[PDB]
C-alpha cells in the first residue's frame, strides 16, 4: 500500500511538472474563435466591388439615389459574411457538441464508477479518473494500471492428476522449470495447485497440451 | 541539395537512408527534421520500434511488478 | 466497413476562380478573405484526414512481427497475415479488397498525397494482427506478453460468460469452423463495398461539378472570362466578371460547405472505427452488439483503401 | 453472514496491513469430521 500510494504521489507531481512546461485542445477553439472575430472586423475594411469600404463616405459624395446599387452590393456582401461566418460558427458549434457529448460520457463512465472498456478512460487498465477545472474545457486525470516487470513461464491448459482433466478458475498454470503453480494474468501470485481453484471436467484425453501433474488435495490431511 | 520525392521536389534539405521518428511531417511517408554541424534531413519515417515477439504454444508471461501511471487527457 | 479518410485535395482562388488574366487578380483583393477563409478550411480537413489516420492504426507505438512458426493450434490466419510471395506487405485478403474497390487536377484542383501511404497502413494492420495472436490484450493496455492461441481463444470465450471447458475438448471443431467461416467471407467479399465506394464517387461527383460550374455563364454574356475581355472592353465588362467572379465565389463556397459536412461526418466515422478498434481489437468489448451480431471474441483489423474493414 | 472458509481466502501474512483486527473463522469441516 506504501508503495503504491508513493507511485501515485510521484505521478500526480510528474504531471504537475510536465503540464508546468501549452495545451492543444483547448487553444486550438479559442484562436479560432479569435481567428473567425478578426475576420469579421477585417471584412468591413474591403469594398465587395463598390466604390466605397463605409457607407458614410458614399451616401455622403453621392446622393442615396445614386448610392443605392452600392448599398446594395455593401448589403449582400456583408450578407455573405455573415452567412458563411454563422455556417462557421454552426459546424465548430456541432464539433464542440460532440467533444463534449463524449466528455460527459467520460465523466458518466470512468469517474463516476470503473469503465470495463479498454483504451477509452487512458492507456492501461483503468482505475479511476480525476476531473480539474478548466477555461472552456475539462481534463480527466485518469489513474491507470499497466504492468512494467514480466518473466518467461511455461504453460499447460490443463492438468490430468488422476484420469480427470483439470482447469483453473480464475488464474493459469505456470511453470518455473521443475514446479508448477497458478496465478493471475495480471499479477504474480503463485499459489499450490489444490481442489478449491481447480475443478474437473471430463477426462484428460481430450486435449492436445496437458502435463501430469498433482493436486495438494487440502481436504485429506484435516482427516487424519 | 536537391532532392526528389513523391510528394513533389524538395530544396535545401540532404536525403538520408537512416530512419528515424517523424518530427516535422512532409508528406508520402517521408518526414524532416533538424538533426546532425547540424542540418535539415528528408527520410522515411520509422513506424516504431522493430521488436519480435517471442510466441510459442507452451510459453507465457506473467507481470510481477506494476506502475501506477497518471495519463492526463 | 467503416470509413476513416477521403481525398485530401486543395483548392484556391487564383488558379480556380482566376485565369491568365491579372484584373482578375486585383478585383479579387476585395473578396481575399473569403479566399483566405476557403484555404484555411481546406487546410484544416487535410490536417484532419491526416489525423484520422493516426487515431485509427496508429494505436501501439511498437511494431510487432509475426513469428515464423504458423502453429497456432489449428486456426490457418493464412488470409489475414500477409504472403512473403508478393512483395507487398497487403494480406491476401487485403490484395482483394484493393482491387474491388475503384484527371480533375486540370483546373488546380490538386489532391494532396496522405501523410501514411497503403504499405504503412497495411504495415500498421500486420503488426496489429501479430500483437493479437501472440498477445491478445496485453499488448494494447501496456507492456507486450506472450500466451498460445488456444489460451487466449480461452480467454476470449471466458468474457461471455462461458467457461473454457468447452474450447480445449472440441478445438479441433472450433478451429476448423474459424476456417470455414474465413473462407466464407473470402468468398462472399470477391462477389460491391457500400460504405467505401460512397465517398469516393461522392468526391468525384464534387469535382466534376467544380469543373463544370466553369461552363456556367451565371447570367453573363459569356463563360470563359476571356472571350469577354478580348471582345469587349475592361471598364464596361468589369460588370459581367464581376458576375463571374461572385458566381464562382458561391459555388466554391457551396462546394467547400459539402466539404465541410462530408468531413465532419469522415472524423465521426473515424472516431467510431477508432472506438471499435480500441475495445473490439484490442481487448474483448463487454458492449452487446457492438462488436457485431451475438456474443463477441475478437477482430481482425485489414487494410482498405481509404478506410478500414474489422473481422470480428 | 457467518465469516467462514468458503467466503474469505487467505494471502500473505498478518504484520502487512496497517489496518487489520483479530476475529475468528467457523471452519464449516471441522464439526462434520466429528
Ligand atoms: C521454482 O519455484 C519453486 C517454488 O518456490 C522452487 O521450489 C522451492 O525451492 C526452494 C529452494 O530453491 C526449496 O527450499 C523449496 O522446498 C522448493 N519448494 C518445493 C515445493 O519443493 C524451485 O526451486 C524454483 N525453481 C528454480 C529453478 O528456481
Ligand atoms: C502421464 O502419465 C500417464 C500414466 O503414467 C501416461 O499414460 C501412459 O502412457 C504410456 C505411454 O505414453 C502408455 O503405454 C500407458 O498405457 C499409459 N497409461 C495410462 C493409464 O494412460 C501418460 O503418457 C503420461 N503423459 C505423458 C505426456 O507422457
Ligand atoms: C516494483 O517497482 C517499484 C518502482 O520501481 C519498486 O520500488 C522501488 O524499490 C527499490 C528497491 O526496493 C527502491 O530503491 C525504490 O525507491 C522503489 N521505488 C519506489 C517508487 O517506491 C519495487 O521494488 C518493484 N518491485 C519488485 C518486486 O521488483
Ligand atoms: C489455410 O488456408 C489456405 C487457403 O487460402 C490454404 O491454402 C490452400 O491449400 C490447398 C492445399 O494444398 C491448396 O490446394 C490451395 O491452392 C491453397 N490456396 C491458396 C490460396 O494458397 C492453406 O493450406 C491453409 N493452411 C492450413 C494450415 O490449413
Ligand atoms: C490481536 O492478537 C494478537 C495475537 O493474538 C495480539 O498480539 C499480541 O499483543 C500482545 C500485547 O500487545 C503481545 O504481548 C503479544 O506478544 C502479541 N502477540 C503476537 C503474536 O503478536 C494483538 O495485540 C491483538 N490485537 C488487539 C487489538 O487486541
Ligand atoms: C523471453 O524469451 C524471449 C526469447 O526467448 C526474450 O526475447 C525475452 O526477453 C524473454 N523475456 C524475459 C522477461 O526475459
Ligand atoms: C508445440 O509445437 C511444436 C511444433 O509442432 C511441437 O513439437 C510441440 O509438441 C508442441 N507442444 C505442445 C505442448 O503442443
Ligand atoms: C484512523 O485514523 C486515525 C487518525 O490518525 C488514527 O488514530 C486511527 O488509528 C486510524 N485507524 C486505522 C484502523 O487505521
Amino acid at each position: 500500500q506504501k508503495l503504491i500510494a508513493n507511485q501515485f504521489n510521484s505521478a500526480i507531481g510528474k504531471i504537475q511538472d510536465s503540464l508546468s512546461s501549452a495545451l492543444g485542445k483547448l487553444q486550438d477553439v479559442v484562436n479560432q474563435n479569435a481567428q473567425a472575430l478578426n475576420t469579421l472586423v477585417k471584412q468591413l475594411s474591403s469594398n465587395f466591388g463598390a466604390i466605397s469600404s463605409v457607407l458614410n463616405d458614399i451616401l455622403s459624395r453621392l446622393d442615396p439615389p445614386e448610392a443605392e446599387v452600392q448599398i446594395d452590393r455593401l448589403i449582400t456582401g456583408r450578407l455573405q459574411s455573415l452567412q458563411t461566418y454563422v455556417t462557421q460558427q454552426l459546424i465548430r458549434a456541432a464539433e464542440i457538441r460532440a467533444s463534449a457529448n463524449l466528455a460527459a460520457t467520460k465523466m458518466s463512465e470512468c469517474v463516476l464508477g470503473q469503465s470495463k472498456r479498454v483504451d477509452f478512460c487512458g492507456k492501461g487498465y483503468h482505475l479511476m479518473s480525476f476531473p480539474q477545472s478548466a477555461p472552456h474545457g475539462v481534463v480527466f486525470l485518469h489513474v491507470t494500471y499497466v504492468p512494467a516487470q514480466e518473466k518467461n513461464f511455461t504453460t499447460a491448459p490443463a492438468i490430468c492428476h488422476d484420469g480427470k482433466a483439470h482447469f483453473p478458475r480464475e488464474g493459469v498454470f505456470v511453470s518455473n522449470g521443475t514446479h508448477w503453480f497458478v496465478t493471475q494474468r495480471n499479477f504474480y501470485e503463485p499459489q499450490i495447485i489444490t481442489t478449491d481453484n481447480t475443478f474437473v471436467s471430463g477426462n484428460c484425453d481430450v486435449v492436445i497440451g496437458i502435463v501430469n501433474n498433482t493436486v495438494y488435495d487440502p481436504l485429506q490431511p484435516e482427516l487424519d | 541539395n536537391v532532392f526528389q520525392t513523391r510528394a513533389g521536389c524538395l530544396i535545401g534539405a540532404e536525403h538520408v537512408n537512416n530512419s528515424y521518428e517523424c518530427d516535422i511531417p512532409i508528406g508520402a511517408g517521408i518526414c524532416a527534421s533538424y538533426q546532425t554541424s547540424q542540418s535539415i534531413i528528408a527520410y522515411t519515417m520509422s513506424l516504431g520500434a522493430e521488436n519480435s515477439v517471442a510466441y510459442s504454444n507452451n510459453s507465457i508471461a506473467i507481470p510481477t511488478n506494476f506502475t501506477i501511471s497518471v495519463t492526463t487527457e | 466497413i467503416l470509413p476513416v479518410s477521403m481525398t485530401k485535395t486543395s483548392v484556391d482562388c487564383t488558379m480556380y476562380i482566376c485565369g491568365d488574366s491579372t484584373e482578375c487578380s486585383n478585383l479579387l483583393l476585395q473578396y481575399g478573405s473569403f479566399c483566405t477563409q476557403l484555404n484555411r478550411a481546406l487546410t484544416g480537413i487535410a490536417v484532419e484526414q491526416d489525423k484520422n489516420t493516426q487515431e485509427v492504426f496508429a494505436q501501439v507505438k511498437q511494431i510487432y512481427k509475426t513469428p515464423p512458426i504458423k502453429d497456432f493450434g489449428g486456426f490457418n490466419f493464412s488470409q489475414i497475415l500477409p504472403d512473403p510471395s508478393k512483395p507487398s506487405k497487403r494480406s491476401p485478403i487485403e490484395d482483394l479488397l484493393f482491387n474491388k474497390v475503384t484527371a480533375q487536377k486540370f483546373n488546380g484542383l490538386t489532391v494532396l498525397p496522405p501523410l501514411l501511404t497503403d504499405e504503412m497502413i497495411a504495415q500498421y494492420t500486420s503488426a496489429l494482427l501479430a500483437g493479437t495472436i501472440t498477445s491478445g490484450w496485453t499488448f494494447g493496455a501496456g507492456p507486450a506478453l506472450q500466451i498460445p492461441f488456444p489460451m487466449q481463444m480461452a480467454y476470449r470465450f471466458n468474457g461471455i460468460g462461458v467457461t473454457q471447458n468447452v474450447l480445449y475438448e472440441n478445438q479441433k471443431l472450433i478451429a476448423n469452423q474459424f476456417n470455414s467461416a474465413i473462407g466464407k467471407i473470402q468468398d462472399s467479399l470477391s462477389s460491391a463495398l457500400g460504405k467505401l465506394q460512397d465517398v469516393v464517387n461522392q468526391n468525384a461527383q464534387a469535382l466534376n461539378t467544380l469543373v463544370k460550374q466553369l461552363s456556367s455563364n451565371f447570367g453573363a454574356i459569356s463563360s470563359v472570362l476571356n472571350d469577354i475581355l478580348s471582345r469587349l472592353d475592361p471598364p464596361e465588362a468589369e460588370v459581367q466578371i464581376d458576375r463571374l467572379i461572385t458566381g464562382r465565389l458561391q459555388s466554391l463556397q457551396t462546394y467547400v460547405t459539402q466539404q465541410l459536412i462530408r468531413a465532419a461526418e469522415i472524423r465521426a466515422s473515424a472516431n467510431l472505427a477508432a472506438t471499435k478498434m480500441s475495445e473490439c481489437v484490442l481487448g474483448q468489448s463487454k458492449r452487446v452488439d457492438f462488436c457485431g451480431k451475438g456474443y463477441h471474441l475478437m477482430s481482425f483489423p485489414q487494410s482498405a483503401p481509404h478506410g478500414v474493414v474489422f473481422l470480428h
